[PDB]
Formats: C-alpha cells, sequence, structure tokens
RNA sequence: GCGAAACAGUACCGUGAGGGAAAGGUGAAAAGAACCCAGAGAUGGGAGUGAAAUAGAUUCUGAAACCAUAUGCCUACAACGUGUCAGAGCACAUUAAUGUGUGAUGGCGUGCGUUUUGAAGUAUGAGCCGGCGAGUUAUGAUAGCAAGCGUUAGUUAACCA
RNA sequence: UUCUCGCAGUCAGACAGUGGGGGAUAAGCUUCAUUGUCAAGAGGGGAAGAGCCCAGAUCAUUAAAUAAGGUCCCCAAAAUA
RNA sequence: UUGUGGUAGACGAGCGUUGUAUUGGAGUUGAAGUCAAAGCGUGAGCAUUGGUGGAUCCAAUACAAGUGAGAAUGCCGGCA
C-alpha cells in the first residue's frame, strides 16, 4: 500500500512559486513503482456461513435425485479382494462397465487399500469416504458406484 | 419515402435583357432589376446553382427618385484610412456617379454569398443612350 | 526491376536531406551527380556515394540497363534520436536533441512502377475481395 | 514573444514551401570531361585554353 | 402516362415502368396490391380522391437504410445519450393503372 | 488479481476516431478531439434534420410562386381556390414537380377556377 | 510484481545524516553471414545458411501523436469553432449496399470538462499520444429481497478430527 | 399532494409583470410577497440573450392545418378599399 | 388508453475484462494481439474475409474482483 513501501517522505518541490503541481510524496499512486491506494489484504475470512438444516436437506435432496438415474449401481465388498492394488484390474472393469469417458465418483464405508491404491493414477474417478463426501462431489460425478452396507447410515444419516 | 426532388445541373441558358429607365424611381427599379438576375420567377429556379440572366440598363442618370431626398438622402462611404469618410447627396451621384448608384442598389439586395459577387457582374448600365452589348443581340423589355 | 540501396545513422538533419532529395528526385543517374556534388550542402555528399552505390547495386546485382535507369523517390526519415543536456544560465537544465537521420534512395529502369504498386494494391483488394466471396458461398 | 496558440503543420508547410534550393548552373569544360560550375575552373585547371593550377 | 399515387405517408409521381420507395406494408414481395388511395389522373380531377381508380403494383424489396447514430449532448453539464435508429421500407415499381 | 483494459479502449477509440472522416486538420487522428468534433457533427446532424424539411418546403412554396407569376394571379389566391373550392389533397412538392411535363401543370392551372 | 528479473542500494545527486533510478526475450541450433560489387572505412546490395533474413544482432509481437512519397479528387475574389443537409462535376466498383472516394455551389452554426444566478469567454483545466492512475476490505448495526427451520422454536462461537 | 418506513440531494438564485420597504418612485441595486420563466429545457418571433411572446423536442419521412410574428428583396408568404 | 426534454439524486433492466468450476469445440490445414473493410444491434458492443504472427484460445452457465479513463496547473516514456 500506499505508506507500507519504502520512499522519501519529503515534499519533491516548493509548494508554490514553482512550474509543476502540488504533489505530494513521491510513492503516491501517481508515480510509478507501487502506491496502489486499494489493494487485496492477506485477511480475508472469505467464509460462506450456511445453517445446518439447509445443508442437510440439500444433501439428501442430491442423494435422492442421484440415487434413481440409471447410472448408479452397487458394489459389495467381494470384488475388493479381487480387485487388486494393480490397476490393470481396475481397467478392464471400466471398460466393462463403460465408464471410461464418464466420472464416476466411489463411495464405502471400510475404505480397502487394495481400492485405494489404485483409481490415484486417474483423474477420472476416485474413493471417498462417507464423512467426507460434498455435495459438490456427489453431483459432479453424474454417476456412482454405492456400497450396499453404507446404506443403512445414509438412511441413519437422514 | 421520397421522389428524390429535381435540382438543376449547372444547366446556364441566360438571355439578354434591356429596360429603359424613362424615368423609373430607383428603388422598384432595383427590386425589379435584382429579381431578373436571380432568376427568382423563373419556374424551376434552383439557389443552390448559378441560374439567372444578364441585364442591360440605359439612362443611368434620367432616375428619379421622389421626395425630398434631394437634400436628405445621403450616401456615405469609407475608406480603411481613419478620416475618409466620402459624404455625398442624391443630386451629386445622380451627376457624378450615377452608375455606382444604380450598381451599388442592385448589389446591396443580393444575398451575402460567394455568388453574390459573381451575380453582381450581370448588370450593366450606362449613362447615355449607347451599349457595346450589341454583338450578344440583345432582346429588350420595358419595366422589368 | 526496384533494386534499391538503403543507410542508417547518418549524422544529419532530415530536412536538409529531404531538400536535397527533392531537389535531386526525377531526374536520370548522369546528371544526378552533377546537379549533386556541386551545392554547398553536407547531406548532398552523403547522397553522393548512396547513389553511386544503388546505380553499382542496380548494374551488377540485378542485371539491369546502363541508360534507361533514373531515380525514381528520395526521402529523408527521422533515425534513431540520442538526447543529451546542456546548461543554461541560473542553473536551468534543458533536453538538447541530437537528431540523426535514415536515407534510402530508389532507382528504375521505365517511367512505370508508378503503376505496378498500384497493380500490387489492386491485387491485394482483388484477393480480399475473392476471399470475401468464397466465404459468402459457404451457405 | 511567444505563441499563445500551437502552431499547425499546414503553417510550419506553408511557411517552408520556400524552402526549395535553386537549381545551381553548370557548364562543361573544353578540353576536361566533367561538368563544372559556372564562370569557375574545373578539377584539371583549364579555366579556358588557360591554366592556373598545378593538377587540383 | 403521368400519374400521382398516394401511399404510405406520402405521394409520388408515377409513369411507365418506373419504381420508387415507401413505408413497409406487411407485405410480402410477390403479391399484386391494388393501390386505391390515388389522385389525380391525366385529365380527371376528383376532390378528395378518384372513385374506383385503382394501381395495380408488384412489390419489389425489403430494404433498411443506412445507420444514423443521434447523439444529444447537453453542453457543459453531467449528461451524455446515444441513440441508433433504422427504418424499413420497401421498393416498389408500377405495372398497370386503369382510367 | 489485477486487470488492465487494452483492447476494449482500443476498440471504443477506434470505432469513435472511424466516425471523424472527411473532417480537416488532426481533428481526424486526435481521439480527444476528433470525439468532441463529430459530437459536435451529431448535434448539427439533428438541427439540420428539421431546418432541411424547413427549408424544402420554403423552396416548394418559392418554385410554386414562381410558376404561377406566368398565369397573372398570385399564389394566395391560387391557394384558396384550391381549398375553399374544388377540394385537392394535393402535395404542394408534387405540384412544383409537375412542371417537368410541359402544360400538364396548366391543366390544373385552368380547372382549378370555377 | 520486493525500491532491486540484466555483476542494484549499484550508476547517479548531495562535503551529511541521506535521496535514489532506467532498461528482460533473435534464432530449434549461430548455422551470426565465405566470396563479389559500390564505398577509405562503417555499411548496404548480391551469394549462401537457415522453414522464414519483414528473425541480421536497431535483435518476440511493432498501434499514436512524427514526417516523408504517391495513385484518385479539390482550391490562388476569399470572412472559415471548419461540420451537417441538398447538390453537380470528377474517377472508381463494394461484406450489392436505394454503392464508394472528393467537394465547385447553396441553407445553417460561437468546442469539451469543472465551478457556477449565469459560459464562445475578455474566468478557468488540458500540447498530442500510450499506459498506469479512487468508493474496496476487516469487525458491528438497521432495512429490503430470498432461503432453511418451524411456535418450548432457531442457532452455534472458541476449540478437536 | 394525506400516512409508517429505505435512501437522498438541495441552504451563493436571477429575471419579467403586479404591491409595497430601503434608495431620490436610479440602476442588469438590495430586501419581501405574489404570478410565470430560466434555473435543471429545444425551436420560432424579437438581429444578435436565461428570464420577453407562442411551448413542450421519443426517432425517422424532401407530408398537411394553425399559435406568437410577418408578407418589395435580403428572408417564407397579399391583394383590395 | 395514457405517457416517454431533463443536471443532483433515488430505482430497475444490461454489455465488456481477468481468473476458477464444469459440460461442447477450435488450434503450423494457423489461435491471440495487431493493421485495413463500402457489415449487424435500442447499448455499453459484436461478425467476416485479406496481410501481419507463431501458440494457446472460443461458445454457454455461475462465482470473485487491483474491472470500463478526458482533465487531476496529474506520473513516467516517446513524439510535434
Amino acid at each position: 500500500t500506499k505508506g507500507e513501501v519504502r520512499g522519501g517522505g519529503k515534499k519533491p518541490y516548493k509548494q508554490k512559486h514553482t512550474g509543476k503541481a502540488r504533489q505530494g510524496s513521491t510513492r503516491n499512486p501517481h508515480f510509478v513503482g507501487g502506491g496502489i491506494v486499494f489493494g487485496p489484504k492477506p485477511n480475508r475470512n472469505y467464509s460462506l456461513k450456511l445453517n445446518k438444516k439447509a445443508h442437510t436437506a440439500a444433501l439428501h435432496t442430491v442423494w435422492s435425485e442421484k440415487l434413481a438415474s440409471d447410472n448408479t449401481h452397487l458394489v459389495d465388498q467381494n470384488l475388493f479382494n479381487k480387485t487388486e492394488g494393480k490397476t490393470k484390474v481396475m481397467m478392464q472393469f471400466l471398460k466393462s462397465a463403460k465408464l471410461l469417458d464418464k466420472n464416476v465418483l466411489f463411495v464405502v464405508n471400510t475404505l480397502n487399500t487394495n481400492l485405494e491404491q489404485s483409481t490415484s493414477n486417474i483423474k477420472n474417478v476416485q474413493v471417498k469416504h462417507l464423512d467426507k463426501v460434498s455435495v459438490r462431489d456427489l453431483m459432479l460425478a453424474n454417476a456412482l458406484l454405492v456400497e450396499k452396507e453404507v446404506l443403512k447410515a445414509l438412511e441413519g444419516k437422514f | 419515402k421520397t421522389s428524390m426532388l429535381t435540382k438543376e445541373q449547372a444547366n446556364k441558358r441566360r438571355q439578354w435583357y434591356i429596360v429603359d429607365a424613362a424615368g423609373l424611381v430607383l428603388g422598384k427599379l432595383a427590386v425589379k432589376a435584382a429579381d431578373l438576375i436571380r432568376g427568382k420567377n423563373k419556374v424551376d429556379f434552383t439557389p443552390n446553382q448559378d441560374c439567372g440572366d444578364y441585364l442591360i440598363i440605359i439612362n443611368s442618370d434620367q432616375v428619379v427618385l421622389t421626395g425630398n431626398k434631394k437634400e436628405n438622402e445621403f450616401w456615405y462611404h469609407h475608406s480603411q484610412y481613419i478620416g475618409g469618410i466620402k459624404k455625398v447627396s442624391g443630386r451629386d451621384m445622380l451627376k457624378k456617379q450615377s452608375d455606382k448608384l444604380v450598381y451599388n442598389a442592385v448589389k446591396g439586395m443580393l444575398p451575402d454569398n460567394r455568388l453574390s459577387r459573381r451575380w453582381i457582374t450581370k448588370v450593366h448600365v450606362f449613362k447615355g443612350d449607347k451599349h457595346n452589348m450589341e454583338a450578344q443581340k440583345p432582346t429588350t423589355l420595358n419595366w422589368s | 526491376m526496384i533494386a534499391f540501396a538503403k543507410q542508417f545513422r547518418v549524422r544529419i538533419s532530415p530536412q536538409k536531406a529531404r531538400l536535397v532529395c527533392q531537389l535531386i528526385v526525377g531526374k536520370k543517374t548522369a546528371d544526378a551527380q552533377n546537379i549533386l556534388s556541386n551545392t554547398p550542402k553536407k547531406a548532398a555528399t552523403l547522397i553522393a556515394k548512396l547513389l553511386n552505390s544503388a546505380i553499382a547495386n542496380a548494374t551488377n546485382n540485378h542485371g539491369m540497363n546502363g541508360d534507361a535507369l533514373y531515380v525514381f523517390e528520395c526521402v529523408a526519415n527521422q533515425g534513431p534520436s540520442m538526447k543529451r543536456t546542456i546548461p543554461r544560465a541560473k542553473g536551468s537544465s534543458n533536453m538538447i536533441t541530437k537528431r540523426s537521420s535514415n536515407l534510402v534512395v530508389k532507382l528504375s529502369d521505365n517511367p512505370n512502377e508508378r503503376q505496378e504498386l498500384i497493380k500490387q494494391q489492386k491485387a491485394l483488394v482483388k484477393k480480399r475481395v475473392e476471399g470475401q466471396q468464397k466465404a459468402k458461398m459457404a451457405r | 514573444a511567444v505563441q499563445q496558440r500551437r502552431s499547425s503543420k499546414h503553417r510550419r508547410d506553408k511557411r517552408r514551401s520556400h524552402d526549395a534550393l535553386t537549381a545551381q548552373a553548370l557548364s562543361v569544360c573544353q578540353k576536361c570531361g566533367k561538368k563544372k560550375l559556372f564562370h569557375r575552373v574545373c578539377s584539371c585547371g583549364m579555366y579556358g585554353d588557360l591554366r592556373v593550377k598545378k593538377a587540383y | 402516362m403521368h400519374a400521382i399515387v398516394v401511399c404510405g405517408s406520402k405521394q409520388y409521381l408515377v409513369h411507365e415502368n418506373d419504381t420508387f420507395f415507401v413505408e413497409k406494408l406487411e407485405a410480402p414481395v410477390g403479391k399484386e396490391i391494388q393501390l386505391d388511395k390515388v389522385l389525380m389522373l391525366d385529365e380527371k380531377i376528383g376532390a378528395p380522391y378518384l372513385e374506383k381508380a385503382r394501381v395495380v403494383c408488384v412489390v419489389e424489396k425489403h430494404g433498411l437504410q443506412r445507420k444514423v447514430n443521434v447523439i444529444k449532448h447537453i453542453s457543459q453539464k453531467h449528461h451524455l445519450k446515444k441513440y441508433g435508429h433504422r427504418q424499413p421500407y420497401t421498393k416498389l415499381k408500377v405495372v398497370r393503372f386503369v382510367h | 488479481m489485477r486487470i488492465k483494459g487494452g483492447k476494449q479502449t482500443r476498440v471504443r477509440r477506434k470505432k469513435w476516431l472511424k466516425q471523424a472522416s472527411g473532417s480537416f486538420g488532426t481533428r481526424h487522428a486526435s481521439y480527444k478531439v476528433a470525439k468532441q468534433t463529430v459530437i459536435q457533427a451529431a448535434k448539427y446532424a439533428y438541427r439540420d434534420r428539421r431546418n432541411k424539411k424547413r427549408d424544402f418546403r420554403s423552396l416548394w412554396i418559392l418554385r410554386l410562386n414562381a410558376a404561377l407569376r406566368e398565369q397573372g394571379m398570385t399564389y394566395s389566391v391560387f391557394i384558396n381556390l384550391l381549398k375553399k373550392h374544388n377540394i385537392e389533397i394535393n402535395r404542394k412538392v408534387l405540384s412544383e414537380l409537375a412542371i417537368k411535363e410541359p402544360s400538364k401543370f396548366n391543366l390544373i392551372v385552368q380547372k382549378v377556377k370555377s
């Protein structure tokens, strides 16, 4: 800002009896090198407070909307060991499920190492825990693969 | 929208006219001369292009006025040097420069245009009854 | 068929160079040296060498004639100016300009080249209108 | 004094209209083929059929 | 011969195979409009119009005049406004008229 | 995030300058003066958009009067005899243009007399 | 953008505490131009290299005030905040548009900001041009609009994950 | 145009008619009331203007009839007694 | 049907710039900036081909701003 930068606080010219203007400190916004009158400061919260009930209602609405569409399916714990850390099996499964041009988002209540290790080298899909999924992530996928066991906690969560 | 109103395209066919000043009053003679020169009564007159006639006037010194203007109406001409005010009377102009009187009178009523100094040169006067435009073969008419 | 010659960074005022160029422009080459190297002007001496070099380039590097050629355009353009300072009375400060110039000359072999440039301009606008037509023909 | 309104390029052009230098008259020497000045000697010397300078 | 026709908001002089321009009448090109409001057909003087006198006319084209950006500027006061306008019109010729 | 306006400023200035075409002097290049010049030009255009409607009516009446001088009567009585009897909603402009075809306006001149 | 992208608290000013700059970019790679011509030389034109030399060391992109040269048009009797509306004549042919460029002639006319009872001003501010060049943000309150929750409602703050 | 509420700006007025005060029935003077205009509003008449007279300019049109004023010409329209 | 001169100033309806989010696309078969055109909108504006030029950019919807230049006897730089 104006006074933060280093610079002479002296008057470059006598105020009167001079051809030039009344300009004072040489670090004013008129001169070059700095002296911005208005500029962003490192203390701005940028927080957008929203009531909890509205957030819960929005989450329930997006769950209901995306659950009743013909792009989400159920996945159980059985094939989380058939699929290994290696992504070859994951790529074959993706090709079988014709999701090569989709952005399906995973949701599970176990967080197995085999699934997390895979799909980390691909940006189309990602795995997440129930406690960390958000509305934007829930709806940007346009398709979901949901674990059956998670449904109990889902209906408990309202 | 519009009919694209007809305007002249510099068609300058101009007749020659002679008027007998057998004792005409200066004002009416001047306005009639201005009317004849400007072609104001021409059927398709356009004030955007030059379209007029040539007027020859005879017996400049025979032109007479009315009332006591012979000793009341005065003409002043100015020269750019200070003190140069030529003051003349009606009779003096009638006897000394009567061609100048009618010339200036007909010049004054012309609109102050660039064509004003070009429209004026179409008039010509003579103190006597002898003219030099005979080669143009002019036709005369009275009271114009 | 132009075979012009250029010259850069000449220490001479543009106005005098333009004056002498206008004096010499529009003539042949034989009279050029006589009408140019016999005038008390500093810029004339440099233009003499410039015209000699132009004649040499025309006769050698492009295969032109030695008599049908004539000077076509002599101009003077403000070159890269350099600024210094000079003191004045009562400690005054002024910025003095040290002017420079750019001088080029042009030769021709025949009275045209006043229309060939116009021919190229016509070709350019013809290309523009042809492109416009071709774009319009994609409906 | 100084000007009170700036001079236009038209004004300076009309002022310098008289700047064009005259075409100096020349003459051909009678023995040294060259275009010299008028009433003046050429680089050889024979102002007429008579010399004055050595070589230059 | 010489005819005087009235259309849109103005009147026009009409000869054989002549064309002119009028305001739009929401009529497509192709239909032959029978202009009714005509006055002073040669050697006939009717006071408001000429009774049962019409001239048939085929529309030629629809056109838009050049842009005119009228600007009203109030001198030395805080005010500045711009406005542009185009006036559609129709070009039309004459083919036949009846006495 | 700082934003500097380079493109739109140039576009606006070039558009302003382009309207200043056919002028005299540096008024066709100095944007700060070209804008004032074209503003004054627009003001004059607006005023003359009614001045021309006045002047064309003036010239139409002048030429009609001039044409009537060859028949003996005056313009005022001609307008009267047009209006108070033999009513005619006829253009003064076309009554003037009727002189292009000779002797056709003379028919109306004769007929307007009851 | 740190005053400081390049041998910046340097060059520079001041005997002093001290004040305090400006400029970056060829080209994929120098392959940075053998040799010839003009010139004493710089240098330029040819040749060649390189996709391109309008990339040639003035080294990415190259608008404006600057001034040259030229096709097309006009002006040397003319009173001019210079343009508008008509209008020939002249030459041309476009994003086909009742087309374009110039303006012999006619009608009309006293800029822009600011501060002002009041501006063509004989008050004022501006040489032009190019860029930069001010109503935001933190924390509160009131009110309008909209939303969740709904009538023992509503809501979290600091804080932990 | 009365009423709660959001948010204002405005505190240098001038002129013409009308009635008075100051002034000497002098001011393009001042101080008031009052009717309008400008102020913050274009055009026409008055030759040229902020106040005078007609009056409300949304734009375009080369269309008609009037308002104040004017009609030999500039510069639009007329004559008759 | 009425109404649309208008500074301060209240108020609605809007265009442009940068970046993020995304769905679509263009891109040495040539994008940006930039030069010139005799086009399209009620507007701040926006198409088109032609030369320049060698890498990013465009449509549409929201979000957030160092976001719109004619002065400040303004500021540097260049030029009359």
